[PDB]
């Protein structure tokens, strides 16, 4: 019942310093050991970071790990950023004896200038509504680095019930593109007055509206 | 020969914190592989050594200190910390190499109306030294006027009692903990992993 | 060199038992444990359960009910039964090594590559097109097509025929509550060619054959 949160991504040019950040709550951190795994895709994960600190034969020095018990928080710090690096980051650790994970972390290696996100909201069309469904389409292109996250909004109230996100997928041109779908019932899409779809990626947040 | 560590978490009885018992293990072989209590520890964690290692490290002794504390106070069972039960009961040394290791006893230690046989103690005249163990029964002086061994205004009997009744929040229940300590003194090693 | 597989099953259908296995290359199971992770696509990580060499086993409580992990010293391999299978349960199933003390596994360093587990309960069905339309005539707008519901993947969809190229995005697919997907295509034109230039969209479902042309028009 004990949660490990991590940001949802973070993102560093090469041969800087980089750290993500893994609090815990419902609990204290400091109870158990911390262990950082880094997956690389398409690859299963490795341990970079065991014993909130040590690290495995194999791993290089520029990794290392720490805990700060006054935010019961660990941390995974990577210096000396290079691209082999870019990869998910799990925290793990245990609530009593049972293996709790972390969101992850993707981090992105900038390799390119950094895009902001497009994205275009399409109502549910009227030939959708005359088969007795109604379908919100967020549709998000053009950005780097390749990671964000979505949240719908109903009459400004949050939504998180036929949300269906993708995962974000690399484009021709090198930047990255993803969509999310909202699934609702003819009446509720009358019912409101205004659907929101606000995408945050980086620090920055885009909202696009839509009504009937 | 096997390590006795079933004696230490498979143990009907548990210690009250002011009276810590301490198990001595030497002259034995460890097997780390046990799911003690399937393994449900609400703390685990070394200082010094690493767990991972220890099934190839050896030892001269391992010491098995086991106590009765409540939620909140296992915290406390920690090298560098203060508080009732680091201060009067049960002290580590900032230097300490070992493992604290804690469970929660409630289905064991509660009682229907509360189980009191678990005592602590609530004052004492200065701070415990790491590992001292402490049972008197003094009543303490807490004011000018002396106690000639009579309980009252200002005079007070220095354990208290837990009160476990099963429904207290879960910073108020019984928890087991286990410290093992990891000597390796200038002697000959007794105590490895297979 | 210590090296893990795990192999069985992989296509299932609601309700039907997950079995797979696991062998163990270059050790043996002795001062180890041995733990199954699962990863479904997009998410993170779950830790199944363990066992040590002894045949204990500790259970994840999400899923203590219906799953079981064995041992077989005789043939150097640990097996995974998980029953009344969902599609919750799709996912990649690892088995990974661990070192420890007392069932807490403070390392994990040799994994397994993985093998993947779908469970789904879809036939073939051809893609529904429905137009995505633009709204009031900054200077371009954007216009698309959804193309909901179909299985297996892919879709390919183009516009007009190919000669539009410009800003045209097709996007990648959900995988909804129904077990089917839905795609999307966009393309992002001038507002006056809106009333001049006729806008369709070709799509096609290779497996079942399918292939539909809309057209997109505005209001
Ligand atoms: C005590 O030890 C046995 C093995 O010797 C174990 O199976 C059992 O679960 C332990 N705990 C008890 C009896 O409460």
């Amino acid at each position: 019942n004990f949660m490990l949160t991590q940001p949802h991504s973070v993102s560093e040019s090469p041969g800087k310093t980089v750290t993500i950040s893994c609090t815990g709550s419902s609990g204290s951190i400091a109870s158990n050991y911390v262990q950082w795994y880094q997956q690389r895709p398409g690859s299963a994960p490795t341990t970079v970071i065991y014993e909130d600190n040590q690290r495995p034969s194999g791993v290089p020095d520029r990794f290392s790990g720490s805990i700060d018990s006054s935010s019961n928080s660990a941390s995974l710090t990577i210096s000396g950023l290079r691209t082999e690096d870019e990869a998910d980051y799990y925290c793990q650790s245990y609530d009593s004896g049972i293996w709790v994970f972390g969101g992850g972390t993707k981090l992105t290696v900038l390799g390119q200038p950094k895009a902001a996100p497009s994205v275009t909201l399409f109502p549910p069309s009227s030939e959708e509504l005359q088969a007795n469904k109604a379908t919100l389409v967020c549709l998000i292109s053009d950005f780097y680095p390749g990671a964000v996250t979505v949240a719908w909004k109903a009459d400004s109230s949050p939504v998180k019930a036929g949300v269906e996100t993708t995962t974000p997928s690399k484009q021709s041109n090198n930047k990255y593109a993803a969509s999310s779908y909202l699934s609702l019932t003819p009446e509720q899409w009358k019912s409101h007055r205004s659907y929101s779809c606000q995408v945050t990626h980086e620090g920055s947040t885009v909202e696009k509206t839509v009504a009937p | 020969n096997l390590c006795p560590f079933g004696e230490v978490f498979n143990a009907t009885r548990f210690a009250s914190v002011y009276a810590w018992n301490r198990k001595r293990i030497s002259n034995c072989v460890a097997d780390y592989s046990v799911l003690y209590n399937s393994a449900s520890f609400s703390t685990f964690k070394c200082y010094g050594v690493s767990p991972t290692k220890l099934n190839d490290l050896c030892f001269t002794n391992v010491y098995a200190d086991s106590f009765v504390i409540r939620g909140d106070e296992v915290r406390q069972i920690a090298p560098g910390q203060t508080g009732k039960i680091a201060d009067y009961n049960y002290k580590l040394p900032d230097d300490f190499t070992g493992c604290v290791i804690a469970w929660n006893s409630n289905n064991l230690d509660s009682k229907v109306g509360g189980n009191y046989n678990y005592l602590y103690r609530l004052f004492r005249k200065s701070n415990l030294k790491p590992f001292e163990r402490d049972i008197s029964t003094e009543i303490y002086q807490a004011g000018s006027t002396p106690c000639n061994g009579v309980e009252g205004f200002n005079c007070y009997f220095p354990l208290q009692s837990y009160g476990f009744q099963p429904t207290n929040g879960v910073g108020y229940q019984p928890y087991r903990v286990v410290v093992l300590s990891f000597e390796l003194l200038h002697a000959p090693a007794t105590v490895c992993g297979p | 060199q210590v090296q893990l597989v795990e192999w069985g099953a992989g296509l299932l259908k609601p309700s039907e038992t997950l079995s797979l296995t696991c062998a163990v290359y270059g050790g043996s199971f002795s001062g180890y444990y041995w733990s199954w992770i699962r990863q479904p696509p997009g998410k993170g990580l779950e830790w199944i359960g363990l066992i040590n060499h002894s045949g204990s086993t500790n259970y994840n409580p999400s899923l203590k009910s219906r799953v079981t992990i064995s041992l077989d010293t005789s043939k150097n391999q640990f097996s995974l039964k998980l029953t009344s299978v969902t599609a919750a349960d799709t996912a990649v199933y690892y088995c990974a090594r661990g070192l420890g003390i007392f069932g807490v596994v403070t390392l994990s360093d040799v994994w397994g590559q993985g093998t993947t587990v779908t469970v789904s309960s879809a036939s073939t069905k051809g893609p529904s097109v429905f137009p995505l339309a633009p709204s009031s005539k900054g200077g371009t707008a954007a216009l698309g097509c959804l193309v909901k519901d179909y299985f297996p993947e892919p879709v390919t969809v183009s516009w007009n025929s190919g000669a539009l190229t410009s800003g045209v995005h097709t996007f990648p697919a959900v995988l909804q509550s129904s077990g089917l997907y839905s795609l999307s295509s966009v393309v992002t034109v001038p507002s006056s060619s809106l009333g001049t230039q006729t806008y369709i969209c070709n799509v096609n479902h290779k497996p079942s054959n399918t292939k539909v042309d809309k057209k997109v028009e505005p209001k």
